[PDB]
């Protein structure tokens, strides 16, 4: 068993299939820690990259909390409320999060729904009789 | 920079009329109104939660709505009345006096007042603190709304049945009574 | 001043004394008859709120952070309805963009949370069935004179 | 009702996480997701690591964001070369 | 006395990436660059000039402009230079040589080291003997300048990965380059 350098959760060398400590490179990250560098790709450059924002001083620092609960375009950067300076930390509620993922996921559902149920409907478009034996189906 | 909020033709028409009645006609509106704000704001609440599929969205309008019906009752007795209308007004506070019971702007006024509000609205967000992105939303269902009310636009703002004069909306007054708004 | 700021014309004044702009009677936020007085001071809604805050910028930021967070019921209309308390009444004025455009002018709980969340999932539901349902009677009134199903599951 | 579980589902992963200080990573994870800054798949493999015991539970996660089972896989060691170096010869 | 310089954090999150990138990802960038030093200050100089009205700051511009240029030449030998890329400088002049052309590094070297002259500018400024009047007007005027590389700093400075793109501003470094750079 070994602990993260983070966290401090311990993990067996089996768990996460890991062939050694790793004591001497540099701090093992655990699984269970949130991506500092995510590479997209846009499936049509091939590719976008995003780097979470460095960790400025702690006097410099901005951090806001948005007047719009759902749907603030954080690009990554987040401190987590219980409940020229770009470089500002948002603020975002637990609960907005349920919201915001939430509401990804319903509207993609819906596109997924459309674009199947077109295709099926598109190639009634493409059809003197349709002959589709819907009626016989039941 | 400052706040772009775009008022459909016909209700910029509807405003810009109705502000010539109360200064030369010296009408005023009989109180309660015939569509309350609450009825014409709860709707709105309503039919667009039957349209709206995502969780957030249906969120953000009963959020919007329930603000507006909020704002309205802080911001009527500061900003949208006259001059002639603010000595209407106060009879309001003493009547709501004598019954003990609290003034509640939203439920006694007309949807005229409600598209006042929207019409000062964009200064107001001027003076405030919110960032860009707040602000869009502020707006985004703001324009979205008086989108609704070009459908409804006929029944309540303009005026149906126009020969009654309760079927107007503001109704004219006498001129001692006029005496007392100017206050000299 | 001669004019008053909320009648925006000359008129008989009740007068904050700190700050040298008073207002008519008319336009006042909580009607103030003046046969009935407020004893000497007559502070104003903008220099009631200084006096209020203490003129406090740290306070300020905190009694309105204060608010915000107070309001998460309305949050989009939070610095709004923190604003309009301090601000002075005044008259309804036709705003300059929408007079602009027309060419003339005449006169110049922790459960409370899971059920706030329960509706919109719910309310969400239906409106998701209702969209893919048309599409299914789209579908039927493909299929010209009859419905394909020629009937409702 | 199928409604009950996802007014819960957040309840229910707080529950089995356990410390705050690892469900707040996985809040950021589901962050990047809908901030469009994370693939799905990539969002289902991330909450494999947190969720994947209680089977019952993530197969309930992946029905719901519509995971389908059934290059970028460079690896740690390898580097890749600018195309000029390659060019100092061989006879 | 001591100057301050206020560099906009965004550029200055670029520079430490960049000080991680040739000192611990140990990769250099394709000297060659597309922005190079002289069409950097080209674009701004122009973008500038018919911005500003008075012919007096014209002159103000044009010659920060041209000084700029001059003192880069002098200066990417000495103090723009970490140990690792010491010797990819050293193959461009050896290139010169043989090309018979004279290295100009304006022409060659990109914006990032265009960078690095503008951090270490108020320890260079401190060191000489210069009219107080000036040194204001050095640091206002490249602060005018950092302003505008602000708002074009998506498309001189873009993180892409050298091992995908292979249009990305830096380059990998051979375990050969490397040995003798650093042995």
């Amino acid at each position: 068993i070994m602990t993260c350098d983070y966290c401090q959760t311990p993990w067996h060398l089996d768990c996460v299939p890991r062939a050694s400590f790793k004591n001497l490179g540099s701090k093992w990250k655990c699984p269970l820690h949130s991506p500092t560098k995510v590479y997209k790709k846009i499936h049509h450059v091939n590719y976008k990259v995003w780097k979470k924002q460095r960790l400025i001083n702690k006097k410099n620092q901005l951090y806001y909390e948005p007047l719009q609960k759902i749907g603030y375009q954080n690009n990554g950067n987040i401190q987590i409320i219980p409940t020229n300076q770009d470089f500002k930390i948002t603020q975002i509620d637990e609960n907005s999060i349920k919201y915001d993922f939430f509401d990804k996921i319903y509207k993609s559902k819906m596109v997924q729904k459309r674009k199947l149920f077109q295709f099926q409907e598109s190639l009634i478009d493409k059809l003197g009789s349709q002959n589709g034996n819907s009626e016989d189906n039941m | 920079p400052k706040i772009s909020l775009q008022i459909p033709i016909k209700l910029k028409s509807v405003l810009v009329d109705d502000w010539e009645y109360v200064t030369k006609d010296k009408k005023i509106c009989r109180l309660p109104a015939d569509v309350t704000v609450e009825m014409v704001l709860n709707k709105y609440e309503h039919e667009v939660s039957q349209e709206l599929e995502s969780p957030g969205s249906q969120s953000q309008l009963s959020e919007y709505c329930a603000g507006l019906k909020l704002y309205f009752d802080k911001c009527l007795g500061n900003m949208l009345l006259y001059r002639l209308e603010r000595l209407q007004y106060d009879e309001l506070l003493k009547k709501s006096s004598k019954d003990q019971k609290p003034l509640v702007p939203i439920r006694i006024y007309g949807a005229i007042h409600l598209l006042r509000l929207i019409s000062v609205l964009p200064e107001l967000i001027s003076s405030t603190t919110m960032d860009l992105q707040s602000c869009q939303l502020l707006i985004k269902q703001t324009e979205d709304f008086l989108v609704w009310l070009l459908m409804h636009v006929d029944e309540y703002f303009n005026d149906k049945d126009p020969n009654r004069s309760d079927d107007a909306l503001y109704v004219n007054t006498s001129s001692q009574y006029e005496g007392v708004a100017l206050g000299m | 001043e001669d004019f008053c700021s909320a009648c925006n014309q000359s008129g008989s004044f009740l007068c904050c004394d700190t700050c040298p702009k008073s207002f008519h009677f008319l336009c006042l936020d909580p009607p103030i008859d003046p046969n009935n007085l407020p004893k000497g001071d007559w502070h104003c809604n903008e220099c009631k709120f200084k006096i209020f805050i203490n003129n406090s910028m740290a306070t300020l930021k905190k009694i309105e952070s204060n608010f915000i967070k107070q309001n998460n019921n309305v949050k989009i209309f939070a610095k709004l309805l923190f604003n309009i308390d301090s601000h002075n009444p005044k008259q309804f004025q036709l705003p300059n963009y929408i007079k602009e455009t027309f060419p003339a002018v005449k006169t110049g709980d922790e459960n409370s949370i899971k059920y706030d969340f329960f509706d919109k999932i719910y309310k969400s539901k239906m409106v998701q069935k209702r969209k893919l349902f048309q599409f299914q009677e789209s579908l039927i009134d493909k299929l010209v004179s009859n419905g394909s199903q020629n009937g409702n599951s | 009702i199928s409604l009950n579980e996802e007014v819960t589902f957040f309840e229910k992963a707080k529950r089995y996480i356990g410390n705050k200080h690892l469900y707040t990573e996985f809040l950021k994870i589901l962050n990047l997701y809908s901030q469009d800054i994370l693939d799905l798949d990539d969002l289902v493999e991330k909450v494999d690591f947190y969720l994947g015991s209680n089977k019952e539970l993530f197969t309930w996660f992946k029905n719901f964001v519509g995971y389908q089972e059934k290059c970028e896989a460079f690896g740690p060691s390898y580097k890749r070369l600018p195309k000029s170096d390659t060019f100092m010869p061989c006879s």
